[PDB]
């Protein structure tokens, strides 16, 4: 399909008080990669970063037209842009090209920029949001990644295990992918600080 | 999908229950289709998701352009002329199932709107992809001005037979009261499905996972 | 005082006026006519006379009272070919309430989309104000008789009885007099009070040939234009 | 002066001079006179020849605008030309959109709309020009209207259009109307305008007559006027 | 129609421009403002033109537009006539970063909006911008710039600056008292409360009738720094304490 | 139109905008209100006289709603009034179609505003001559901001516009502080509109609008009538 012509995956997990997301490294054509260091996890403000997975092209016009959306709009406004307003940003860019459409699907994961407090979505590629309390994944290799997460998934999680919950997701559903692979990159932010490690993952 | 819709002697329920799909994998457990659109009107989309949600927040927008000019309450005839009027100049393209209802000065009223432009007043609709188990629970025990506990027995009653009858459905039961005062929304209202608990503990403890690199950055 | 082209066109004078809107109320006045509006408790009168100067001229040609809808007249004063451009818009926009929401437009909801208009004329500086005045009456539900105003100025409100034309100042005090010495309100009460508010202005005690009545009331809400046979039943009732 | 430019500006008494410069312009033509009778309506108009100027037959001002419609212009010339264009435009968009031939009420306001539509803009001036509207229908009866150069339209049972305006309507008035039948009056119209226009201010004049009615079976046509010839006749019988 | 043009095109009789210099003398009347960079970071000063107790002053940002994360900008003229300028010129600055994904150079930033400027003077009859403005900011090629804007569309490079007609004074105090590249951040700041002391004729120099916001250069954020009202004061304190110091030789 | 679009504003030689300080004088000869925030909510009020007995009070309204939590008011002409009312009315539906989420009350006068600049640039036209005053109780803090014909917007604790602007402004600096309660704030706000009214207040010669952070409210003139006992 066009969404399986470079592959990728995007997940993001809700912990207690902290948020954790993660995604793929390989850029490859169908067959041959080229390169293990093609970005998909861009920052939007502090505490608060977005995944793009599917279709290559889409994912680095989509960040760019995201960020001259969103730098006008912290600068009209003096604070901050909270994350149900993100949502809603992003929906509506992908609703314009209602039927020439971005071959994208976002994930988005962030903090309160007044609490602690969370934020988890996902969208359609003509711009559904979906909330949950959970994890919310999205590439070609979803149904490993519903596996995983129905089965390692627990409410009221610290930042370690958090880490280790994810880490094994990530791990064990992309290795069951084929078109996705070559390292692991997690990012797993909290009130205080970001801790951004890379995993060791099979490179074959 | 299945949703569904009735006017007893006073008012109107509606319901639905909260799965949506994607291909044959459950995508969301608990989704929302119910929806605002004025004080005494909500609607009830299916089909396209989010087709359904860009028309029913343009429409809900005109309306409250038009009852804040005129000051006064909105028409349940005046969203069915909007949407009827929009979905037939997009021919189609826009896949959207809708049941419309509300309570006016005239009265309650129910609708159902089809994808092309077809509209049609009937005192019970069901849409969806379950819409048939739903109708046939109408069909057998449907009468004339019932209570308001007869017909919440009555809706929570049909929207399962399309739980337990239709693949796509499935979920927590949402319902909506709306009467001439009173407006009720329940988000749950009857759980028929519950998680098995978990037997093994699989926790491994922090220092299982192999790490290349590390990075810190603090923050405010 | 003249200040640039204060005089000509629609700009601000250095006082704040502006004196082509205000000349235009002063071209209703060369029509030379004169139109009474009372709302009573459950109905609206409409009354206006006519000149008819010429035997040649007809009858049926003259009248002012113009049906909007099926439940809205109006009486049109100025100069009468800006008047009758007045209406078309005011049908034409009636109509598309139909088409877009369904239901009946109130009279209320009607005059803010003709004084909306009559602004552009006014708001912008190339085209002229359209020099005749509006008056409407109507039913609503729940609330009962209605009769409003527009002016070329484009503002609009209600009112109980108000009259237009010439003789606004001699009128307007003589319904001042009236309406506030708790007066009760019938449908021939209402009817009586607008012929005699008429007939003194105007000081005539006229035949029932050169005026109009249109009426509506909340036993049959189609607006109606009387006969000059009933119209004569109640110029004799107030013939004590 | 100062204010009687442009037709978008008000004088300071509240009315506009280009409209009533034009009004007067109509006023230096020649006479066009109109009536109908009980079941048609017969047309005449005063042409003058100066001194040979053209071949007789030639720039008739009885146009004709539908199969069952006529006019009768004056004024301005080439002017009358274009609003005849403008009417027989009209009438073929409700042909086309409605099926069936137009009526005389709908005619007269679609075209003084037009009329009045070049009374509000600095950019175009207004017309100058006056006519007549005739017709006929078995459904309808003879219907006569009347447009000014302002734009105000409505009915009359006879009217003139010219110099001799209103000494030319005195002895209208002075004939019957209900009980003729329009042969009679096409002799009757000849001696109108024979009456009028001594020969010291033009000594050669030259008569049209057209003529719809029952008669004609509804169709507009010229009278037989080499035919029959009882108008010059007639109307010579008033030498004393 | 053709009596009511009212020719804001035509040169003058003289041969110059007629309608330009019109509205060059508007800038000079309600609004005094000024910057000064030598060394490593630049400054800002503005001027409360109205002071008036019953303001809210919740903006908590004023005069100094901060246009990007490298630059901003002090204005000067008509109040509103900037805000279409201040939206403009923030969406010239934002479209060029997704053309390239670099941020924009102060040089060209500039170049952009004066060539708008010009534009309804050369034709139209449009009535011009009565705008002048400041520019202050960071790059690549240069790093701390300043530059004066005009309404006729003319700009250049600066070091010191001048907006009001009080401060045309100024140019005389910053002929006298300007060096060579010895910035340190407090005679860059303490030379600004000495040039508002003299030009404004407020006296005593109030806390509340001034502002100063600076730009430092981070190890990669370019602060933009907008300085409370706390520590205005205590340079105030200083530069009395100085004036008070400087008296004693006479 | 032809295409003329011609600007009838230009610069003075003196450097100055004469036809916006034309405007400002029509503005000046309006109908007379205040507005006050004061530390819960926002309190406005206006001046209504009706100027015979004949007129409907229940038909034309001053204080007018925007959103659930924006409230709007003017000093200046009637009809120009209405019209960037509904250009806001619009204007606010943009920003909850684009973000689904109620826009702040320093975001309509950032957009307001820049309607109305551009407007006194534009060719063809006179600038509007209606100022505001526009309220709204958004993240806690209520809001209170004042445009003018002129295209600027303020930021004010307490003001007042129309006529007696200046007598009104010397009250409001002596009786208000800094700060109040919502039913301090009525008590003053009628205290001068009774300064500049004519001699009988009822239930119809003002009518008074509010800001709560439960949301925007318009009171009724029940208890305008019952807040009237202990006037001024």
């Amino acid at each position: 399909s066009i969404m399986s012509y470079n592959g990728g995956a995007v997940m993001a997990m809700k912990g207690k008080n902290c948020v954790a997301i993660a995604a793929d490294r390989r850029f490859g054509i169908q067959a041959q990669m080229v390169t293990t260091d093609f970005q998909k996890i861009f920052p939007m403000g502090d505490r608060l970063y977005i995944g793009l997975a599917g279709l290559a092209t889409d994912v680095q016009t989509v960040a760019q037209r995201l960020k001259f959306r969103l730098n006008l709009y912290e600068l009209k406004e003096g604070r901050q842009i909270k994350p149900y307003t993100l949502m809603s940003m992003v929906a509506n860019l992908l609703y314009e090209k209602r039927f020439g459409p971005y071959y994208t699907e976002p994930v988005i994961a962030g903090l309160d920029p007044k609490t602690f407090k969370p934020f988890i979505c996902s969208l359609d590629l003509i711009g559904c949001p979906m909330v949950t309390d959970d994890f919310v994944v999205s590439g070609t290799c979803a149904e490993q990644m519903y596996g995983m997460c129905e089965s390692l998934w627990e409410p009221n999680m610290d930042p370690d295990h958090l880490f280790e919950t994810i880490s094994q997701a990530m791990l064990n559903a992309v290795d069951r992918d084929a078109v996705s692979g070559m390292g692991v990159i997690v990012h797993i932010i909290e009130k205080d600080k970001i801790t951004t490690r890379t995993l060791k993952a099979r490179m074959d | 999908t299945t949703i569904a819709g009735v006017v007893y002697k006073d008012g109107i329920v509606l319901g639905a229950d909260t799965r949506a799909t994607e291909g044959m994998v459950v995508a969301d457990k608990n989704c929302s289709k119910i929806h605002f659109i004025s004080p005494n009107i909500y609607c009830c989309g299916a089909g396209t998701a989010a087709d359904t949600d860009m028309t029913t927040q343009l429409i809900s927008s005109n309306l409250e352009l038009h009852s804040l000019s005129t000051g006064r309450l909105p028409r349940v005839v005046t969203a069915n002329r909007m949407l009827k009027q929009m979905l037939f100049r997009y021919q189609g393209y826009i896949g959207a199932a809708l049941v419309l209802g509300g309570v006016d000065v005239t009265g309650p009223h129910l609708y159902s709107i089809y994808p092309h432009g077809s509209t049609d007043k009937l005192p019970y609709v069901t849409m969806g992809s379950g819409s048939l188990a739903a109708m046939a629970v109408f069909e057998d025990k449907f009468r004339p001005d019932m209570e308001e506990e007869e017909a919440k027995n009555l809706v929570s009653e049909a929207i399962a037979a399309g739980i337990f009858n239709d693949l796509g459905s499935g979920s927590n039961i949402d319902l909506c009261v709306i009467s001439k005062n009173k407006l009720d929304f329940l988000r749950p209202y009857t759980v028929p499905n519950k998680k098995g608990t978990r037997l093994g503990r699989y926790r491994c403890e922090k220092g299982t996972t192999a790490v290349l690199t590390e990075k810190i950055t603090p923050l405010e | 005082s003249s200040a640039g082209f204060d005089r000509h066109i629609t700009i601000f004078s250095p006082e704040g006026r502006l004196y082509q809107v205000e000349y235009a109320f002063k071209a209703i006045n060369q029509g030379g006519l004169t139109s009474v509006a009372v709302r009573g408790k459950d109905c609206a009168v409409i009354v206006t006379q006519k000149k008819v100067p010429d035997k040649l001229l007809d009858s049926s040609t003259v009248t002012h009272l113009f049906k909007i809808t099926e439940n809205i007249g109006c009486v049109m004063t100025g100069m009468t070919a800006d008047s009758r451009s007045q209406v078309q818009r005011a049908r034409y926009e009636a109509a598309n309430w139909k088409y877009k929401y369904g239901y009946e437009i109130p009279v209320d909801m009607l005059c803010k989309r003709i004084a909306d208009i009559s602004q552009v004329y006014t708001q912008n500086a190339e085209m002229r104000p359209l020099g005749c005045c509006m008056i409407l009456i109507g039913i609503d539900e729940e609330q009962g008789p209605q009769v409003y105003k527009c002016d070329p100025a484009g503002y609009y409100c209600g009112f109980k009885a108000t009259a237009a034309g010439v003789k606004q100042t001699e009128s307007t005090s003589f319904l001042e007099k009236k309406v506030k010495k708790k007066f009760d309100w019938t449908f021939e009460q209402t009817v009586e009070t607008a012929i005699t508010c008429l007939s003194t202005v105007l000081s005539i005690d006229f035949k029932p040939s050169e005026i109009e009545v249109g009426v509506v009331t909340v036993e049959n809400p189609k607006f109606r234009i009387l006969t000059e046979a009933e119209i004569d039943a109640h110029l004799v009732a107030l013939a004590e | 002066t100062g204010y009687d430019l442009s037709a978008s500006t008000f004088s300071p008494d509240g009315r506009v001079f280009q409209v009533e410069y034009a009004m007067k312009a109509v006023e230096n033509s020649s006479t066009a006179i109109g009536i109908r009778c009980k079941d048609g309506v017969v047309f005449g108009v005063e042409k003058l020849v100066l001194s040979k100027l053209y071949e007789e037959g030639s720039n008739k001002r009885l146009f004709n605008v539908d199969r069952h419609v006529g006019m009768a212009v004056a004024g301005l010339l080439a002017d009358a030309r274009s609003l005849a264009d403008i009417a027989r435009e009209e009438a073929s968009n409700f042909r086309s959109n409605f099926g069936y031939n137009i009526p005389l009420k709908h005619l007269a306001d679609r075209v003084a709309m037009y009329v009045h539509a070049y009374t509000l803009y600095s950019a175009v001036r207004p017309f100058g020009c006056s006519f007549m509207l005739g017709s006929y229908s078995v459904n309808d009866g003879a219907q006569l209207y009347m447009i000014d150069p302002s734009g105000v339209s409505y009915g009359y049972w006879g009217c003139a259009i010219g110099k001799a305006r209103q000494a030319a309507k005195t002895e209208i008035e002075k004939l019957q109307m209900k009980e003729m039948t329009c042969r009679d009056i096409v002799k009757e119209v000849a001696k109108i305008i024979y009456i009028v226009h001594d020969e010291v201010k033009d000594k050669a004049f030259e008569l049209e007559l057209s003529w719809v009615g029952e008669l004609t079976n509804g169709r507009h046509e010229i009278v037989p006027k080499d035919i029959r010839e009882e108008a010059e006749k007639y109307a010579k019988e008033s030498l004393k | 129609s053709r009596r009511y043009d009212s020719r804001t095109t035509i040169f003058s009789p003289e041969g110059r421009l007629y309608q330009v210099e019109y509205a060059m003398e508007a800038i000079g009347h309600a609004g005094t403002c000024l910057g000064i960079l030598a060394n490593d970071g630049v400054l800002l000063a503005a001027e409360r033109r109205n002071i008036h107790k019953l303001l809210d002053e919740v903006f908590f940002s004023e005069k100094i537009y901060k246009l990007n994360e490298d630059m901003a900008c002090s204005v000067a003229g008509i109040t509103s006539d900037a805000n279409v300028l201040t939206n403009e010129l923030r969406l010239i600055a934002q479209r060029y970063l997704l053309q390239y994904q670099e941020p924009i150079p102060c040089e060209q930033l500039v170049t952009a909006l004066c060539d708008i400027k010009q534009a309804y003077t050369q034709f139209g009859g449009k009535r011009p911008f009565g705008v002048s403005l400041l520019y202050i900011g960071w790059d690549k090629h240069y790093g701390f710039q300043l530059y004066q804007s005009d309404p006729s569309g003319n700009y250049g490079g600066w070091k010191a600056t001048c907006i009001g007609n009080n401060s045309a004074a100024a140019v005389s105090m910053l002929k006298q008292d300007y060096k060579e590249g010895e910035m340190t951040l407090k005679s860059a700041l303490a030379l600004a409360i000495k040039v508002l002391n003299k030009t404004m004729d407020v006296s005593k120099l109030s806390a509340e009738k001034v502002e100063i916001a600076t730009l430092t250069r981070e190890n990669g954020k370019t602060v933009i720094r907008v300085l409370k009202q706390k520590e205005v004061e205590q340079l105030i304190k200083k530069h009395e304490e100085e004036e008070a110091k400087a008296e004693r030789e006479k | 139109e032809r295409g003329y679009s011609f600007s009838l504003t230009t610069f003075s030689p003196s450097g100055k905008l004469v036809q916006i300080e034309y405007a400002l004088a029509a503005v000046a000869g309006g109908a007379p209100s205040v507005g006050i925030k004061a530390a819960n909510g926002v309190v406005l009020a206006t001046e209504k006289k009706q100027k015979s007995i004949l007129y409907d009070e229940r038909s034309v309204h001053k204080v007018e709603p925007i959103t659930k939590h924006i409230g709007l008011v003017y000093s200046g002409m009637g009809p120009d009034y209405r019209v960037l009312v509904h250009r806001a009315r619009k204007l606010a539906q943009q920003y909850y179609l684009v973000y689904q989420e109620p826009i702040p009350t320093a975001q309509l006068v950032q957009r307001v505003a820049s309607v109305m600049q551009e407007y006194t640039q534009s060719g063809g036209v006179r600038p509007f001559g209606v100022s505001l005053l526009i309220c709204g109780w958004n993240e806690g803090r209520p809001y209170l901001f004042q445009s003018d014909p002129s295209g600027a917007y303020f930021a004010w604790k307490a003001t007042a516009m129309g006529k007696n602007y200046v007598n009104g402004k010397t009250f409001l600096e002596k009786r208000y502080n800094e700060d109040l309660e919502l039913e301090d704030a009525i008590h003053t706000a009628i205290l001068t509109l009774k300064e500049s009214f004519e001699g009988q207040m009822t239930e119809d010669n003002i009518e008074v609008g509010i800001c709560n952070e439960a949301g925007f409210r318009r009171l009724t003139p029940t208890e305008v009538k019952d807040y009237l006992a202990a006037i001024a």
